[PDB]
């Protein structure tokens, strides 16, 4: 349940005969299974501290790339921590992903698609002015604009609200 | 409860908004005259005032208010009308709301249509704002037409209780005592100020005998920014409606002998806002309007 | 001691994806085949992709279709992650054209109606492949298309667009290969065309040796039609393959051509008098433009802006040198207002500002954000045209 947590143990290079031993298996020699170079078995493991070792060729050795872990006799093991955020999956994902005022190339070539106005276009006589065509999902929230007159400015953006569309117009004095 | 008032309580104001829509707001800094114009440019009837100074949307701007400075500041035909092109949307919305200060709330789009038709039966508005309350954007404004015709659409395919089969006489929808009306040769100043005095939709344009030949509604009166002749009002309501008389229909009526559904039936599929009640003659007996039905479908 | 995840025995790699390797895998009890997909997460680490990896899994997680290869678990563990995926015999599409050639009308329509509704699909889900080609189209057993790898897949946003090159050239839109930018679709799109050929024809329409003839084909937008084709799927092909993304064709366009309604089955979809409002208008028209447009130097024009910022006393970040990210507090509601903008080209003189709404993730705040989006732009917009 809690306590079977699949933990990888993988053995990068060349080898015959690649065996793992473990304090979880009582240091007796388990064969890993050879792909093209990489040697693996997956152990459900309890969660916390595990030390282990590989068999290869006839020489027993730890993995100078994980974690070591170094006794008052000498012997050199290879260290692993069950922890449960590595089993859930975005717990994980968190865990392996680790100004504003003003201090003072080409430009983009302007997409197409803003070039379209959903004010621009035209909407059938029978229909209620207020009803606009279906918006490009790209072109919403961007500020389109009339050119000011009478000291006027119009503004307008559409926006989205739920699965419904609401393009807003402006008239301000300037 | 009935069938009607039931399935108010059911649905969300956000359920009448449509897929897309436009929505013009007018800054209350803005002229008074460039956002008429505005409203018969974008044909919007109705626009949300916002007053950048409160950073607040603070009411609606209407063909009411079109109507109200029209009367109000009107002198004749010879000289301009100072108020109108001079005042902007907050300057003589102090001066119109000086007398009564109202303010105005919007319904969330999570409310349902028993909240809305009740708030445009209580506060007597034709047009009701709805503004979600996250964002603080105003979404769309929710009319008795808009409603009616969304409970057309949905509550053909359900039986109906036995208020809708009753006739319009027994049920006593709409107004049938002091109806204001005008004739042929009323000026246009002289029906604004019936507009602003009994604050009604419409007036009926009657005959000799009073049997009704068109109808002048507040609708209407917007086509004077249309055209600009907003300067003229000493014309006949008759030379007003010319612009449409292009393709006439006959003023729509209904008769007190009539049931309720035949009625809304004729509403939905004409689109209009109300029909006058008359006899065998065309007399005007009374007029029923959308928020009349809408009353008598939101009581049991 | 044999490898197994989950009670699944893990057999022969089928091959290498865009991010990971991908073995088969046999259930130990009932013999049921899956694909999984190992992502290391020590190298999703390097290259710094967990964000692309957290949003694949979030997304494709939800997605059952027929012709989307279902994603049946992630089964996280300390070194790595395996994606549980359903497994199909038939293999790539594209080795299946390669072993028995063209397809006839009839079966190139029936395997190009079952890729359109997934492409179809992932765009109503926001989600966009970005690699189709025959290569990633699986077959299962009963010839059923199968669309697979999403490792170049992007995710749409409202107002956003896109601009990564991907995919292999000749499965590119010319403005992927041009390197500009789009929303995605018509890119899904484009792809699709190509591999509609690719069923009709047993060839590719934009390929060769050469590199520079291969991307002036796919710009000029010209290939070869043969004399078996049927006309209308030309029309078709035709449309799918337009160099202008604002011409070419759409899902919806595709679905109301008359080749692809053909035998089409039905679950691969799951769908005079004048108006009274408009009537005072008649009795009685300004053309729109995005942003604010110059004819002056996008140096000079660049420099005006950072200026003007700095006059309306905003709180600015700078991305790109065409790139800005502005902030506004309030002087009423104590809150604040976000806008971006971007500078873009026109014609060879002509540049333009976009500014952009900026969407708060905050608590109910008073005052309108799209009102107080319009404000804080015509500020900006005044001292610019003054
Ligand atoms: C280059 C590369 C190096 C290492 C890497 O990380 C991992 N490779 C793995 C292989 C295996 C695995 C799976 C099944 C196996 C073997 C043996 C027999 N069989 C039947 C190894 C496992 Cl259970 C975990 C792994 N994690 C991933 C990559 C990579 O990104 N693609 O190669
Ligand atoms: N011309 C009119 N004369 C008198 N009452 C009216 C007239 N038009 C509408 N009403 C009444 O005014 C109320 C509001 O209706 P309306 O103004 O049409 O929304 C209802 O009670 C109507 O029956």
């Amino acid at each position: 349940p809690a306590q079977a947590r699949p933990t990888v143990f993988r053995w990068t290079g060349g080898g015959k005969e690649v065996y793992l031993s473990g304090s979880f298996n009582n240091w007796s020699k388990l064969p890993l299974t050879r792909d093209h170079n990489n040697f693996v078995a997956i152990l459900d493991l309890p969660e916390g501290e595990h030390q282990y070792k590989f068999f290869v060729d006839g020489q027993w050795t730890h993995d100078p790339s994980e974690p070591i872990v170094t006794s008052q006799l000498g012997t050199v093991n290879n260290i692993i921590q069950v922890k449960k955020t590595d089993f859930e999956v975005f717990d994980a994902l968190m865990v392996d992903s680790q100004q504003e005022p003003y201090v003072c190339r080409a430009p983009p070539i302007l997409p197409p698609h803003l070039l379209q106005v959903i004010l621009n276009k035209d909407t059938g006589i029978s229909c209620d002015p207020a009803l606009l065509p279906e918006p490009n999902h790209v072109m919403l929230n961007h500020l389109y604009a009339l050119s000011i007159k009478d000291g006027v400015m119009v503004l307008s953006a559409t926006h989205r609200y739920k699965k419904k569309y609401v393009t807003t117009l402006l008239y301000k004095p300037i | 409860n009935s069938v009607y008032t039931s399935f108010m309580k059911s649905h969300r104001c956000y359920d009448l908004i449509p897929t897309s829509s436009k929505l013009v707001v007018f800054d209350t800094s803005l002229q008074v005259k460039k956002a008429f114009f505005a409203l018969v440019t974008n044909g919007v009837r109705a626009a949300p005032l916002w007053d950048s100074k409160k950073q607040s949307f603070v009411g609606m701007l209407t063909i009411t208010d079109f109507i109200n400075i029209l009367h109000r500041y009107y002198k004749s035909a010879l000289v301009q009308i100072y108020e109108l092109e001079e005042h902007k949307i907050e300057t003589w919305r102090e001066v119109y709301l000086q007398d009564s200060f109202k303010p105005l709330v919007c319904i969330s789009p999570n409310a349902s249509l028993f909240d809305a038709v009740s708030s445009l039966i209580r506060n007597k508005i034709h047009r009701l704002p709805v503004i979600d309350p996250e964002s603080g954007n105003t979404l769309y404004i929710l009319t008795h037409k808009r409603i009616l015709k969304f409970l057309k659409l949905f509550i053909t395919e359900f039986p109906k209780p036995e208020f809708m089969s009753k006739s319009l006489e027994e049920l006593q929808i709409g107004t049938y005592a002091n109806i204001a009306m005008v004739r042929t040769t009323t000026p246009v100043y002289v029906a604004l100020g019936i507009f602003v005095q009994h604050r009604v939709s419409a007036l009926p344009v009657v005959d000799e005998k009073g049997r009704v030949v068109d109808i002048y509604s507040k609708f209407d009166v917007i086509n004077l920014a249309a055209e600009k002749t907003y300067n003229n009002l000493d014309v006949s309501v008759t030379k007003a409606l010319q612009h449409r008389s292009h393709y006439f229909e006959g003023v729509l009526k209904c008769y007190l002998h009539e049931t309720l559904e035949t009625i809304i039936n004729r509403l939905v599929e004409a689109e209009v806002h109300r029909l006058v009640v008359v006899d065998e003659n065309d007399v005007v007996k009374g007029i029923v309007s959308l928020s009349d039905i809408l009353q008598a479908l939101v009581l049991t | 001691g044999s490898v197994k995840i989950g009670h699944y025995i893990l057999g022969d790699t089928l091959g290498v994806g865009t991010f990971g390797k991908v073995k088969v895998g046999k259930h130990e009890l009932t013999g049921h085949k899956v694909a999984v997909k190992i992502l290391n997460r020590q190298k999703i680490r390097s290259l710094d992709v967990v964000g692309k990896i957290r949003r694949e899994i979030q997304n494709l997680k939800l997605f059952r279709h027929p012709h989307i290869i279902k994603l049946y678990q992630v089964i996280s563990t300390p070194s790595d992650i395996f994606m549980v995926m359903e497994y199909v015999s038939g293999g790539e599409l594209f080795d299946y054209i390669c072993k028995n050639g063209r397809l006839d009308e009839k079966e190139s329509r029936r395997l190009f109606q079952q890729i359109l509704s997934g492409v179809d699909y992932c765009h109503r889900h926001m989600v966009v492949h970005r690699d189709l080609k025959p290569e990633n189209v699986l077959l299962d057993a009963h010839m059923n298309a199968k669309i697979a790898d999403f490792g170049l897949s992007n995710m749409m946003s409202d107002g956003e667009f896109l601009r990564t090159s991907c995919g292999s050239p000749n499965y590119a839109a010319p403005e992927v290969i041009s390197g500009r930018l789009y929303a995605g679709p018509e890119v899904d799109i484009w792809s699709s065309g190509v591999i509609l050929y690719a069923l009709l024809c047993g060839t590719l329409p934009f390929d060769d040796d050469h590199v520079p003839t291969l991307f002036k084909k796919i710009c000029d937008g010209i290939f070869y039609t043969p004399q078996y084709l049927n006309p209308s799927v030309i029309s078709l092909l035709k449309h799918m393959l337009q160099v202008d993304p604002m011409k070419r064709a759409t899902i919806k366009d595709i679905r109301e051509h008359e080749w692809f309604k053909q035998d089409l089955p039905k679950y691969l979809f799951p769908e005079t008098r004048p108006h009274p409002e408009r009537v005072p208008f008649l009795v009685a028209k300004a053309k729109w433009h995005l942003g604010i447009r110059s004819q002056s130097r996008p140096n000079d024009i660049m420099a005006e802006v950072c200026r003007a910022i700095k006059q309306l006393d905003y709180e600015w970040k700078v991305v790109n040198p065409y790139y800005l990210r502005v902030r506004r507090k309030n002087p009423v509601t104590s809150t604040y207002s976000k806008m971006s903008l971007q500078l873009y080209q026109v014609d060879s003189r002509t540049y333009l500002l976009d500014f952009r709404s900026i969407d708060d993730e905050l608590t109910p705040r008073p005052g309108s954000h799209t009102i107080e989006f319009f404000e804080m732009c015509a500020n900006l917009i005044k001292i610019l045209a003054q």
